[PDB]
RNA sequence: UUCAAAUGAGAACUUUGAAGACUGAAGUGGGGAAAGGUUCCACGUCAACAGCAGUUGGACGUGGGUUAGUCGAUCCUAAGAGAUGGGGAAGCUCCGUUUCAAAGGCCUGAUUUUAUGCAGGCCACCAUCGAAAGGGAAUCCGGUUAAGAUUCCGGAACCUGGAUAUGGAUUCUUCACGGUAACGUAACUGAAUGUGGAGACGUCGGCGCGAGCCCUGGGAGGAGUUAUCUUUUCUUCUUAACAGCUUAUCACCCCGGAAUUGGUUUAUCCGGAGAUGGGGUCUUAUGGCUGGAAGAGGCCAGCACCUUUGCUGGCUCCGGUGCGCUUGUGACGGCCCGUGAAAAUCCACAGGAAGGAAUAGUUUUCAUGCCAGGUCGUACUGAUAACCGCAGCAGGUCUCCAAGGUGAACAGCCUCUAGUUGAUAGAAUAAUGUAGAUAAGGGAAGUCGGCAAAAUAGAUCCGUAACUUCGGGAUAAGGAUUGGCUCUAAGGGUCGGGUACGAUCAACUUAGAACUGGUACGGACAAGGGGAAUCUGACUGUCUAAUUAAAACAUAGCAUUGCGAUGGUCAGAAAGUGAUGUUGACGCAAU
RNA sequence: AUGGUGAACUAUGCCUGAAUAGGGUGAAGCCAGAGGAAACUCUGGUGGAGGCUCGUAGCGGUUCUGACGUGCAAAUCGAUC
C-alpha cells in the first residue's frame, strides 16, 4: 500500500504548526526565591489576542531582583484580568484573581489555571480558554495536593507547584456554530494544517484501511487495538465501549 | 493624455514604490517616486500621538536639531504632558502615603 | 535579464568573441582540414543555457 | 457640445435614453446627502445669526 | 421601521445553513457586538476586539472576559467563591 | 514517441 | 536656492572668501495693470547654496551693484 | 488594400509621398520583471533562411555601443537552510542551531625605556546564509547620441563618513531663556545602564481633502474650413527635486461651569472623568507666495545663407466647475473561534559618571566652510518574430500609465495621441463544405432527447402565487411606456441686517404637458425564455491537466474514540534525535 | 535489484508581495412620526451587511458531442457557458 495520512504527519513537513503571529509561549514566572519565599508584584500592561489561541494572553511585567532590567512575562490572562492590574506571584501572595499561588497555599474549592504539574513546568494543566482546575483537597503530610482537571480526572501533585487563581478567558466560544467552511478554514489557517478531511472509506485501499469497495464501507472493525501498529490506526484506537453514551460515565 | 513610466526597474505596486504625477519644466508628465509617509511618534503610555515632534523616518531624526525631537519638559519626546503630571501625582502621594504607612506601624508596635 | 551577474556576463562575453567564422588565411596552410567554424552559435538556433 | 446644450434644455433624457436605474444615474444617497447638508448648513446660519435659538435648533436637527 | 420579524442580525446569512444554527448566532452575535457597562468609568462604552478582550474607548481600559459576553456566569460564581474563601480564611 | 487518442475504441470490441 | 532680503547680509556675504562668482539677472514685470517695471535678482554662488537677493528698484540696484568688490566675478544678463 | 515616383538587372511585398483602413488607452501604444544574450545601431550586402518573392530583415559579413556617492544589488531579517560544540553512524555522512562548551570585545585611559602591556570598569548576546516585489541614508530639471542616460554636459540639491577653523550661542547664579498652559526657539554639556517610539503593516464600505487628468469661459499667437453659415473647429499658453514664510482634520491647553439637556456626523456618538461657547498650542500629509526660474522649455514673427548655419525680437496671462476618472491620504464605521511579519537601523527619554569659566573658558545635534564616496549591473525584446513550446507555432507567460463620445459602465460601437497597414498573390464564382444569415403556411409532427437556432432581453410604472428555515421564492408569472422638438414645475451655493426680502453665481436629476412622424422610438451595439412537477446532493466551494464536473470529494452540524505529559498519535538506521507543541481536554490525535 | 537526479509542470503547506468595472437586493445599528384601561407595536427614512445576486477584467472549461483532427496546436479554435 501506501504510507497514509496520520503516518506523514510526524515528519513534520506541510503539518508543522504556523506559529509567526503567535506572541510567545506563554509561560509562568520562573520560579526563582520571591516565588517560595515571599511574593513579587508585576503589573498588566496589555491583553492581546494570540493567533492559534482563543484564550487571550496577558503581558505582566515584572522586576528583576538583581539586575535593574524589566523581564516582561506573557501569561494566560485569566477571566477578570484587566490592564493596570497588579498580580501577585508568590507563596505569601493573597488570595485573588491573576495571582499565581502555590496549591497549598489555597483551601479546598478554589478555583486554579494554568497549574504546573511539577514545580518549574511554567505551566501545563488548565490553558485553554474557558478551563479551569479544582483544588479537591490536601495531603499535608508528605507534601501533595489532589486536584480535579477538566476532564473528570483526579490528579495528585505537589503543593509546592503553582496555579493562577481563575478561569481562563475566553469561554463559550465553542458555543457558537461556525455555519462555514471557510470560518474552519480561518481557524485552521492560524493553527496547523489539519483541515480539510477526507474520509478513508472514500478512498482507495493504497491510501487507508477503510478505502476501497463497490459500496463505501468499512469491512471489518473500526476499534484497533493498542498493540496495532503504525498504519493500521485508523478508527477507534483501544475504544474501551462504542456506540452512543446512554448514561453516566460509570465513574 | 500624456502616460507616464515608473522610473525605476521595480514594476509592481509595492508600497516602496509610490508615485506622483508630475508636470514638468518641459510641458511632459513624469512619474515622481514618493517616499513612504511618516508616522508621528507616540507616548510610551497612552499610545497616542504626542505634539510638538516632527513627523519623519527614522534616520531623517539624525539631520536635524533636538527642538524637532523634544520639548522642553521631562520626558518630552517620550511621554504625553497629561501622563506625566498623572506620574508625578502619583509619585508624591504614594510617597506620602508609605509615609504614613510607616508611622502607623511604628506607633503600633509600640504600643505593644 | 538587464540586472545579471558578471559571471554570466563575462561568459557572454566569451560566447560574443566566438561567434566569429573563420579567418580566411587558416584554409591556407600546409596541411589544413578545417574548411569552416563547426563550434559557431547563433540566439536563434543553439541557446547556451548558462 | 451641441448635444450638451440641448441635454441642459432637457432633451434627450426620456425614458428611452435611459439604460441604467435612477441609482445608478444619481444614488439616492448622494440625494438624501446633498439635502441633509443643505438644512444642517441653513440651522447652523440661523442660530449663528439668532433668528432661532438652541432649543428649537436641536429639535429640527433631529427632524 | 422595523424590517426583519425574527432573523435580525442573521438576515445576512439569508436562507443558509438552517433555522437553529442562525437562532444559536443571533443569540451571540447580539451578546459580542453589544456596548457594556464599564466597571472602572462608569460608561456604556466597552466593545470586544477579539474572542475574550473587551476594551473601553473612554478610559482605554482593556478586561479579559469571555469570547462573547464580558462575564461569563461561571467566571463570575468564581469570583464570588474567591471572595468568600479569601474573607472567610482570616477573619 | 506519440500515443494517439483516436485508435483508443473499447466500443463494439469486447 | 534661498532669498536674501537685507543688503546688508548680502553684501557681509559676498566676502567670504569661498564665494567666486555672481550673477546679475534682469527681469521686466508688472505690479499692476498701469506699471510695468524692472525687477532685478543679484545671486551669489556659495560653495553649497546659491543666495538671491530680490530688487525692484533700480535706483538701490544700481547702487548694491557698485557695492560690490572688485574680487567678485560679476555676470550681467 | 490602392496609385505614382525613386532605387535597382529585376519590384504585389523595399523607401518616400498621396489615399483608404485597423488597434481604439482591459491598445497592434509607452515601460519593465523573469528568461534570452548583442537580437540594439551603422556600413556593406543577398549563396542559404524569412514554408511566394525580396533591392528588405531579429538573416550574412564587418564594426560601434551599456559611464551612477543618490536607481539597484551590496546590508536586515522572513518562512526556512546550515557549520561549530557535542551526540549517533562501519562509513559516504546524520541530528541539532543555543544546545549538558572555560564559546567573546567595547570605552575611557594609564605611560611618556614605548609601544601598547598593565591599571580599572563595561558587557553576554552566543557563526553564517536567506527577498534586484518585503525593511531600507540621500537627485531633480533641461539638453545631448546612429545607438547611452534619474549615470553623460549644464545648472541646481541632498546623504553618509571624516576632518576641521571662523562666526554665533552659552558661562562669574557655570552646563539657555520665554509662555498660566498646551508648548516655542538657530543653538543651549551629558558616560554606564534602563525604558519608550519609529521601522511596523489586514480587508471592505462610504464621507472629506489634495494631485494629475477630463470639461470649460475670456484673452494673446499659429494652422483649418469658408457656394452658404459658423465672435467658429484644432492647437501652445508649462514650471521639477530642494529651501524659506504660511497653511489642518485629529489631538491638546486656559477661562468657564451645562436639564428647558445641548453639540454633532452621510453614517450617533460626545459631555460634571468638565460639553457647547470664547481664546490659543501642535503634527506640515497637503496646498499657496517666494527662491530654484526663465536665462530653460513651448508657440510665433521677421531678417538672413552653397555653407559650419543661425541672428534678432515678441508672447508664454487670467479664471471657473464637479456623486466626473485614476490615484494618494485623513478621520470614522463594519467583519472575524481569522484581529491581519520580523530584524537591521534611527531617535527621544530617565539617570547623573566625568569633565568643565573670568583677564578667561568650555560647547561643533546652530550657520558657513574643507575632503572622499569604492565593486558589479545598466544596450534591446518582453512577445501573432527577440522567453518556453523541435520553428518566424492562432498556444502559454508577472506587472505599471490609460484621452473624447454614446452609455450604468477600463461592456460593446466610432474617433484623437502613439503604432501597424504584417499574415503567398492573381482570375473566375461549379458542386460539396466551413463560418454567417433569411424564409409562405404549419409549429417539435423532427430526434434517444427541442441537440441547434429562434424567441425573451435595458430602463420607468403597475402587478406578482404555491411553498417557506419568514431570510426568500421574485426580474416570479404577467402587462403597459420609451424618439425628436418646444415648453412648464421642483430640487442649490455665496454675500448682504440698530444693540419678511434683495443681489449674485452655477449645476444635472426627476416629473408633467402640448406639437410632430408612413404608430416609428433600449431603432445600430447591447441585452433573462418562462411555468407546473419529480429523482438527487442542503448551500458557496473541489477533482479525474489531455474523453467522465457529477448524484462523487469537501463543508458547517452531529456523534464516537484515545490521551492528564514518565502521556496519546506519528516520524527516524541511530541519536544527549524529532512533528503535534510558541501545545495542554472549549486542546491535540483518530474515525 | 543497486546506487543516484529531479517540485522550472503539477499537488499541498508556509514567508513575502500584487490583482479584482458597473449594477440589484437592501441585514444590524440609528432618526423622526403615529398608536397604546397600563403593556410595545406600526409607518417612513437612514445605513450599507452577505463564503447573496446580475455581470466585466480574471480564473475555469458545460454544450455544440461545432471547427481542426498528416492541426495554428503531441489538447488549440469559435460561439455557448
Ligand atoms: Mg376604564
Ligand atoms: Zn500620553
Ligand atoms: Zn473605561
Amino acid at each position: 500500500g501506501r504510507v497514509i495520512r496520520n503516518q506523514r504527519k510526524g515528519a513534520g513537513s506541510i503539518f508543522t504548526s504556523h506559529t509567526r503571529l503567535r506572541q510567545g509561549a506563554a509561560k509562568l514566572r520562573t520560579l526563582d526565591y520571591a516565588e517560595r519565599h515571599g511574593y513579587i508584584r508585576g503589573i498588566v500592561k496589555q491583553i492581546v489576542h494570540d493567533s492559534g489561541r482563543g484564550a487571550p494572553l496577558a503581558k505582566v511585567v515584572f522586576r528583576d531582583p538583581y539586575k535593574y532590567r524589566l523581564r516582561e512575562e506573557i501569561f494566560i490572562a485569566n477571566e477578570g484580568v484587566h490592564t493596570g492590574q497588579f498580580i501577585y506571584a508568590g507563596k505569601k501572595a493573597s488570595l485573588n484573581v491573576g495571582n499565581v499561588l502555590p496549591l497549598g497555599s489555597v483551601p479546598e474549592g478554589t478555583i486554579v489555571s494554568n497549574v504546573e504539574e511539577k514545580p518549574g513546568d511554567r505551566g501545563a494543566l488548565a490553558r485553554a480558554s474557558g478551563n479551569y482546575v479544582i483544588i479537591i483537597g490536601h495531603n499535608p503530610d508528605e507534601n501533595k495536593t489532589r486536584v480535579r482537571l477538566p476532564s473528570g480526572a483526579k490528579k495528585v501533585i505537589s503543593s509546592d507547584a503553582r496555579g493562577v487563581i481563575g478561569v481562563i478567558a475566553g469561554g463559550g466560544r465553542v458555543d457558537k456554530p461556525l455555519l462555514k467552511a471557510g470560518r474552519a478554514f480561518h481557524k485552521y489557517r492560524l493553527k496547523r494544517n489539519s483541515w480539510p478531511k477526507t474520509r478513508g472509506v472514500a478512498m482507495n485501499p493504497v491510501d487507508h484501511p477503510h478505502g476501497g469497495g463497490n459500496h463505501q464501507h468499512i469491512g471489518k472493525a473500526s476499534t484497533i487495538s493498542r498493540g496495532a501498529v503504525s498504519g493500521q490506526k485508523a478508527g477507534l484506537i483501544a475504544a474501551r465501549r462504542t456506540g452512543l453514551l446512554r448514561g453516566s460515565q460509570k465513574t | 493624455a500624456q502616460r507616464v513610466t515608473f522610473r525605476r526597474r521595480n514594476p509592481y505596486n509595492t508600497r516602496s514604490n509610490k508615485i506622483k504625477v508630475v508636470k514638468t519644466p518641459g510641458g511632459i508628465l513624469r512619474a515622481q517616486h514618493v517616499k513612504k509617509l511618516a508616522t508621528r511618534p507616540k507616548c510610551g503610555d497612552c499610545g497616542s500621538a504626542l505634539q510638538g515632534i516632527s513627523t519623519l523616518r527614522p534616520r531623517q531624526y539624525a539631520t536635524v536639531s533636538k527642538t524637532h525631537k523634544t520639548v522642553s519638559r521631562a520626558y518630552g519626546g517620550s511621554r504625553c504632558a497629561n501622563c506625566v503630571k498623572e506620574r508625578i501625582i502619583r509619585a508624591f502621594l504614594i510617597e506620602e502615603q508609605k509615609i504614613v504607612k510607616k508611622v502607623v506601624k511604628e506607633q503600633t508596635e509600640a504600643a505593644k | 535579464a538587464a540586472q545579471k551577474s558578471f559571471r554570466i556576463k563575462q561568459k557572454m562575453a566569451k560566447a560574443k568573441k566566438q561567434n566569429r567564422p573563420l579567418p580566411q588565411w587558416i584554409r591556407l596552410r600546409t596541411n589544413n582540414t578545417i574548411r569552416y567554424n563547426a563550434k559557431r552559435r547563433n540566439w536563434r538556433r543553439t541557446k547556451m543555457n548558462i | 457640445r451641441a448635444h450638451a446644450q440641448s441635454k441642459r434644455e432637457g432633451r434627450h433624457s426620456g425614458y428611452g435614453k435611459r439604460k441604467g436605474t435612477r441609482e445608478a444615474r444619481l444614488p439616492s444617497q448622494v440625494v438624501w446627502i446633498r439635502r441633509l447638508r443643505v438644512l444642517r448648513r441653513l440651522l447652523a446660519k440661523y442660530r449663528d445669526a439668532g433668528k432661532i435659538d438652541k432649543h428649537l435648533y436641536h429639535v429640527l436637527y433631529k427632524e | 421601521a422595523k424590517r426583519t420579524k425574527k432573523v435580525g442580525i442573521t438576515g445576512k446569512y439569508g436562507v443558509r445553513y438552517g433555522s437553529s444554527l442562525r437562532r444559536q448566532v443571533k443569540k451571540l452575535e447580539i451578546q459580542q457586538h453589544a456596548r457594556y457597562d464599564c466597571s472602572f468609568c462608569g460608561k456604556k462604552t466597552v466593545k470586544r476586539g477579539a474572542a475574550g478582550i473587551w476594551t473601553c474607548s473612554c478610559c482605554k481600559k482593556t478586561v479579559a472576559g469571555g469570547a462573547y459576553t464580558v462575564s461569563t456566569a461561571a467566571a463570575a460564581t468564581v469570583r464570588s467563591t474567591i471572595r468568600r474563601l479569601r474573607e472567610m480564611v482570616e477573619a | 514517441f506519440y500515443e494517439d487518442y483516436l485508435i483508443f475504441d473499447c466500443r463494439a470490441k469486447r | 536656492a534661498r532669498e536674501i532680503t537685507d543688503i546688508k547680509q548680502f553684501l557681509e556675504l559676498t566676502r567670504r572668501a569661498d564665494v567666486k562668482t555672481a550673477t546679475v539677472k534682469i527681469n521686466k514685470k508688472l505690479n499692476k495693470a498701469g506699471k510695468p517695471f524692472r525687477q532685478t535678482k543679484f545671486k551669489v554662488r556659495g560653495s553649497s547654496s546659491l543666495y538671491t537677493l530680490v530688487i525692484n528698484d533700480a535706483g538701490k540696484a544700481k547702487k548694491l551693484i557698485q557695492s560690490l568688490p572688485p574680487t567678485l566675478k560679476v555676470n550681467r544678463l
